[PDB]
């Protein structure tokens, strides 16, 4: 779901 | 008559379109924010 | 030549700006329209 996604973001930013 | 009408609408309608694209970015970019918060909330 | 600039800047720098505002214009009701479906989810 788009949350989900942006669940992915998130995790995609604290990786970086 | 060309000459005039032409040349005076270059400048009256580059500005026309200036205005609105950056309302239309603003807003909407404001949209954004507004969205993102209710989703996840 | 006078004519001839102002006339080819109306070319070069009007539609320009049209067709970055036509892709801004196009994210913008993508963003509302997948807003009102997943908020209505």
């Amino acid at each position: 779901t788009y949350t989900e996604q942006a669940s992915k973001r998130h995790h995609c930013m604290r990786l970086t | 008559e060309k000459f005039k009408f032409v040349l005076d609408y270059k400048i009256k309608e580059l500005k026309k379109q200036i205005e609105p694209r950056e309302n239309e970015i603003k807003v909407m970019k404001e949209q954004i924010q507004e969205m993102e918060a209710e989703l996840e909330r």
